[PDB]
RNA sequence: AAACUUUCAACAACGGAUCUCUUGGUUCUGGCAUCGAUGAAGAACGCAGCGAAAUGCGAUAAGUAAUGUGAAUUGCAGAAUGUGAAUCAUCGAAUCUUUGAACGCACAUUGCGCCCGCCGGUAUUCCGGCGGGCAUGCCUGUUCGAGCGUCAU
RNA sequence: CGUGAGCCCGGGUCGAACGGCCUCUAGUGCAGAUCUUGGUGGUAGUAGCAAAUACUUCAAUGAGAACUUGAAGGACCGAAGUGGGGAAAGGUUCCAUGUGAACAGCGGUUGGACAUGGGUUAGUCGAUCCUAAGCCAUAGGGAAGUUCCGUUUCAAAGGGGC
RNA sequence: CCGGGACCGAGGACCGCGCUCUGCAAGGAUGCUGGCGUAAUGGUCACCAGCGACCCGUCUUGAAACACGGACCAAGGAGUCAAGGUUUUGCGCGAGUGUUUGGGUGUAAAACCCGCACGCGUAAUGAAAGUGAACGUAGGUGAGAGCUUCGGCGCAUCAUCGA
RNA sequence: UUGACCUCGGAUCAGGUAGGAGGACCCGCUGAACUUAAGCAUAUCAAUAAGCGGAGGAAAAGAAACCAACAGGGAUUGCCCUAGUAACGGCGAGUGAAGCGGCAACAGCUCAAAUUUGAAAGCUGGCUUCGGCCCGCGUUGUAAUUUGGAGAGGAUGCUUUGGGCGAGGCUCCUUCUGAGUUCCCUGGAACGGGACGCCACAGAGGGUGAGAGCCCCGUAUAGUUGGAAGCCAAGCCUGUGUAAAGCUCCUUCGACGAGUCGAGUAGUUUGGGAAUGCUGCUCAAAAUGGGAGGUAAAUUUCUUCUAAAGCUAAAUACCGGCCAGAGACCGAUAGCGCACAAGUAGAGUGAUCGAAAGAUGAAAAGCACUUUGAAAAGAGGGUUAAAUAGCACGUGAAAUUGUUGAAAGGGAAGCGCUUGUGACCAGACUUGCGCCCGGCGGAUCAUCCGGUGUUCUCACCGGUGCACUCCGCCGGGCUCAGGCCA
């Protein structure tokens, strides 16, 4: 299985510029940090659960916070990108748990946020006062507001009196019964409607 | 270059009675016309199997084997016979491994080259520095044309702790020929075993010798190796009472008499 | 290296069905036997459980956190009650857990 | 060891620059040290040589000969000194080219521009000495 | 015996290998984004006191201005040098022949024009020369128009 | 010295770098390929320098004269010329001085060679103007397009006078 | 048993077998003497003499012959690199292993550090749905190195019968 | 008759714009064959080369008519993995993605579909006294408002804003930077060897008559003169609400792109030859409608988005251009064809083809003068450290050639074994060791004492030795071992 039957030597890509490109990326990161200081170098990202049955055990960072999350946390959608929060209008909150977790995340960010006034001489009521603008600050939101607990805890201890009884008939039998019922959904419905029609005909 | 030997138009003159069937440069009016081309046996032709940049230049080494080799080089640096066997002049060194006080190097104590040289002569690395100074020679070959003009021996390596000793000692030791410096947390096997030969002469600071255990405890996935031999003194094992008391009597000597 | 090659020495002498659009994430379900089940417990706590210093507690093991979806039944278990949460289970594995005194809980 | 990325340690590039330098660069290249008296007088170690200077030759076969510079022939990187000549076959005198680093300047042809050069060099040397002191 | 042919040796020839060198290639890496109708890339013809080429330049022609440095250039001859040498560096001001997308029509021609001014030759009329103009497609506006296409009177 | 590939030394020439040992690395070892490039022999002072009738005397120049010049002879082309001029093509070969080598398959003082200078003058001779066979624009139509057809068209294509 | 001749002298304290036992011919040469002390011995080169001796490479078939290349000399001149397998060798760790896509750091293309994922391995079988590895000190029998308290226990591996 | 619209024209009208070059990378179009399949029309090479059009510093793509089927992710691009996998494939050679996941980098928006209708509120151009005024475009629609994330209408009570300085910092060219030419030897010349120093945040590199940290340029770090143009920025002055703007709730309303989607067919393309895209031809939509949900169809559901209009940085590419730094690369038949007046000289009608060719010496000091020659040159004599470096020029191999010396040769030479002759040579040897006497010159003889080190019992150092003891020398004598051939 060797795929060398085309003119492969015309488009061989070597990577002797790997350390140089790393140095270039680090210089760009320094320049971006210096331009954005004292703001963090990145935006705040939500916690989302990966799709498919393979990766739904693990959580990761998403694109941006939903409009429902912003409304529940009390941040307007026009102010949110101007204070370091990513906004995603495509994502929806189908369940309460992810919504609550992201609202708590936004509330923690708003509690730890320092907001400087637009004009120095005229601070407003929503702005951080000068005696509170001085504190230790973070520059990496991906570190300070990362995914703390990506997977569920794999080990927990319970007392022997609290051991569950379990599914009646056995877990293996429960799985077999669930599979069999799923495969026999429509046959039983056809039989039931045929029996109902026969009962209506010969009542 | 991938086009070398091939920027020419040449066609073979066919089977005949006079000339070999090499492709020959077409045209006329010049010396090149009618001359052989494209062959590796031809003047002004392409070489056999031209060199390519996608040759495998770099070697991937397991991090465990790198750390193992670094540990072995550090262990060989504390063996005074190997220091002499690697060519270092250590006859006046008071103790191996040589540990100097961090008060003599911390801050700007040895930020000047004169102060660093004085410290080396005081602690006894002076003969090794002078060996490096006297060993300078002109390189034999095309390395002189290619930017590698001189060769000299390797001198001492000062290992320091950047947290407590600072980094101005690097500037202070930089101009002394053959003298190298290294942080305790970034030790280099290319420096610890130059040329693949064990026994580099190292001057340690007290701060570095204090953080060495923390450095080798912080390496995730690596532990200090267990040796397959517990006692390396083969004479002590062989002439121990436990082994000698159970041996069969000798069946001969080192020299055998010729019977016939 | 070129100097070790033999050429330098020889110098001078020369079925079934087709599945369109297969997604492997559908069929992802790694399996673990019960003889490796106690290896998922952290080492010190496992030693305490096996020695017998925890007679009033039972360990709860989530296989999905360790990356396993099915608990298979190769080997034997010690007589210690263990709660096991898994997406799939084999009949022999569930039976051996029940003999050990624990329970197999089904999750998704 | 050089640290600055704009500095090249290439022998080929250095030799090309030396042997194809323009005339203003060759002036600075063609520099000679001052005598001890002039060094203590002006606090200057070396200056570019020019016609009208008085030099003493301290290297070569014409060592300890002293004379005035008659020509600074920058194309062969040499200078010509009074009475430092040789005889041809015919008996005529032809000057012998001396490199400026083989001589020491004993008396300077001095004017406003040379005074300005000496003043800048001296002020810079004292400024560096005071800053590093 | 010599000569001749061959062999061996020293010296001398022929030839340019070998060694040593390298203002050149080759490959990698880093940085940058800037050609042209305000006439480019390319071509031709010229220009130095004494040049054929390479280099530089355009009738202001191995160059002018300006800024900086600060005493050369050099093969010969001859001169200039504190507004100041230089085959110097820098470069923001200019000059920039005939061409070329090449644009009055042509061009295998140093051919033939048209409009408005100017200069010289006796010149309102004639003859030469010079200056500014006269290509095509398309856009916006202006102005002059055509059509029983069509409206009001 | 080594079985050997080779290694080491002495003598001579020479002028700026180079070697031993252990690892690392490869564009790493030649008698052949009618091999590539360059150089050099025997053949060999050989084959040959024999179409176009043909040369001789004296003097001068010069180191040197069959093939330079003057004179004196003898011949040839024989007007479809070995004559006098042009078109194409070449480009200074034209003229005058001077000349080592190289070139003129012998020589050479001579030369279309080499070096330095000079030489081409038009209202009337040609070009320039006209059209021929033919080619290229414009209107317009094709073609993905570079571009192709089209040369009187299915064009509001312009002159003059009061 | 007694003569005559040729070639050879390996080893390097003693040890052993022995005998004809003050010693020896018994597990390998010593003793005495002469000339010379240098080109005398020895070596290299040129040549003569006796004897010996086809011109190399290639191709072919079984082989020769045929055929092809080779005037001479110098320099150049042909199993290489990449990817992917496979067997063997060395090395690290080991039910785990792989830092180097990336991030951190740096004396800056080096070296040092970091971890989420992911790859391979840890489970197979079936077209698939799916199911998924202990009756027993992880079984019995015959061998089997090694150990043994000398009764036996029995590694690897092989053969066989079972689960 | 006079004028207005609409459409179409003219002008060397006023003001603009395009072409060509470059094309490494980028966006499209068009499009092979050698090759690999035994051959070969499927296929492969290859949706490649060549050909054509169009851009930029990047381009392109890009804010879902997406992926999915999950506890759901959430514009684009690229790397790693997915994965040589799903899949496609004569007679099989072969071909071959995507979602998820980790990372680099992240940034969102503009129109059409509404009546401003209590007031085209919009804009090009001309002239200006720079205040504006005109000629027009436009109602077949120029501004404000709205873009599905919504929004419009209400209700509600709070929040929001415009200008001007600006300390200081950053980017770029400029002035300046440490230390021996100390002494001796060799040498033509020290940059070599030796001695004594000094500098070093500089011992990188180059030059200078041979290997130079300190002779010269440079090199290192802090700065330090002078100038220009930008950017960022701690703070500080002021106007305050005519107007715009956000949030909350809601009866209601809530326009959303057509020869387009879709279907058939043909060609091409794809892993998508049952599930791909594109184009041509034919037919041709709808309003909870439409697209998709990788097996054709009907019925009932479900889940996701919202096409047929548009813009937009970064991470990504780069055999072209400009600037710079490097290499376990090549060292003049090598490395680019070109280290040189090389894309030159030369050749070809032309398209095009296309070389050879580096090195005197530190410095020309490139040979004065005499003499022989017509001259070229020769000989003396000079320069140089060297002419055994003479502009044929560093070194100067082999083939091949001349002279000198030796030898052999009656139709081949060359080669192997072994002598011989001639010529030319490497070794070896020259005496050493040990005793016995005699003569000298000295006390680093044995023992003891003290100190020191060690291997803890062995040594060294200072005193002591007084010459029958030790150590060298010089004469003899003796023994032993010594070279080559017998």
């Amino acid at each position: 299985n060797n795929h060398f039957r085309k003119h492969w030597q015309r488009r061989v890509r070597c990577h002797f510029d790997q350390p140089g490109k790393k140095v270039t990326r680090r210089l760009a990161r320094r320049a971006k940090a210096a331009a954005l200081a004292p703001r963090p170098v990145d935006k705040l990202r939500p916690i989302v659960r990966c799709p498919t049955v393979k990766y739904n055990r693990r959580t990761r960072l998403g694109r941006g916070f939903t409009l429902e999350e912003l409304k529940a946390a009390g941040i307007p959608r026009l102010l949110a990108p101007t204070i370091g929060i990513a906004v995603d209008h495509r994502r929806k909150n189908l369940s309460e748990e992810s919504l609550a977790a992201n609202v708590q995340r936004l509330k923690d960010y708003k509690a730890r946020l320092i907001l400087f006034p637009r004009k120095s001489n005229k601070p407003k009521k929503a702005d951080t006062p000068k005696d509170q603008q001085t504190a230790e600050t973070t520059t990496s939101l991906r570190t300070s507001f990362g995914v703390e607990q990506p997977l569920a805890p794999g080990f927990t201890e319970i007392s022997k009196s609290e051991i569950p009884a379990g599914i009646e008939g056995g877990a293996y039998r429960a799985l077999r019964k669930a599979r069999s019922d799923a495969r026999l959904v429509g046959v039983r419905e056809k039989r039931a409607k045929e029996k109902a029609e026969a009962e209506a005909n010969k009542k | 270059s991938e086009k070398a030997g091939h920027q020419t138009s040449a066609e073979s003159w066919g089977t005949g009675r006079a000339v070999a069937r090499i492709p020959r440069v077409s045209g006329g009016g010049t010396h090149r016309a009618g001359q052989g081309a494209f062959g590796n046996m031809c003047r002004s032709g392409r070489m056999f199997a031209p060199t390519k940049i996608w040759r495998k230049w770099h070697v991937k080494i397991n991090q465990g084997q790198k750390r193992f080799a670094t540990a072995s080089a550090l262990a060989a640096s504390a063996v005074a016979p190997l220091l002499m066997a690697r060519g270092h002049q250590v006859s006046t060194v008071p103790e191996v491994p040589l540990v100097v006080d961090s008060a003599a190097v911390a801050g700007d104590a040895v930020a000047k080259t004169a102060a660093a040289y004085k410290l080396l002569k005081a602690i006894g690395a002076g003969p090794d520095v002078e060996k490096v100074k006297k060993s300078k020679k002109l390189r034999a070959g095309k390395g002189k044309m290619r930017g590698r003009r001189h060769r000299q021996r390797r001198g001492p390596l000062i290992v320091y702790s950047p947290e407590h000793d600072g980094k101005e000692l690097v500037k202070g030791f930089r101009n002394i020929p053959g003298v190298e410096t290294c942080p305790v947390d970034a030790l280099n096997l290319l420096q610890l075993a130059p040329g693949g030969h064990l026994g580099r002469f190292i001057v340690w600071t007290s701060a570095a010798i204090k953080q060495l255990d923390a450095v080798y405890e912080s390496k995730k996935g690596f532990f200090l190796p267990a040796n397959i031999v517990s006692q390396a003194d083969l004479s002590r094992l062989i002439n121990s009472t436990e082994i000698q008391s159970v041996l069969r009597a000798p069946k001969g000597e080192a020299r055998t008499k010729r019977a016939c | 290296p070129t100097r070790f090659s033999k050429t330098r020495k020889h110098r001078g002498h020369v079925v079934g069905m087709r599945h369109f659009h297969l997604l492997r994430n559908h069929y992802w379900r790694p399996s673990i036997n019960i003889d490796k089940l106690w290896s998922l417990v952290p080492s010190d706590v496992r030693e305490q459980y096996l020695s017998g210093q925890k007679k009033d507690t039972a360990p709860v093991i989530d296989l999905l956190s360790h990356g396993y979806a099915k608990l298979l039944g190769k080997g034997r278990l010690p007589e210690i009650p263990v709660v096991v949460r898994a997406r799939y289970v084999s009949a022999e594995a569930e039976r051996k857990v029940k003999e050990a005194g624990g329970v197999v809980e089904l999750v998704a | 060891m050089k640290v600055r990325p704009t500095v090249s340690s290439s022998r080929r590039k250095a030799r090309k620059a030396h042997f194809s330098a323009p005339s203003s660069v060759r002036r600075v290249i063609m520099s000679a040290p001052l005598s001890k008296e002039l060094r203590e007088k002006y606090n200057v170690r070396s200056i570019p040589i020019r016609k009208g200077d008085e030099v003493q030759i301290v290297r070569g076969a014409h060592k300890d000969k002293e004379g005035k510079v008659t020509s600074v022939y920058r194309l062969k990187y040499v200078i010509h000194v009074e009475r430092v000549t040789r005889e041809k076959a015919t008996g005529q005198t032809v000057p012998i080219g001396i490199h400026p680093s083989n001589v020491v300047i004993t008396k300077l042809h001095l004017d406003k521009d040379r005074e300005n050069i000496l003043a800048r060099i001296k002020a810079g040397r004292e400024q560096v000495a005071k800053a590093k002191g």
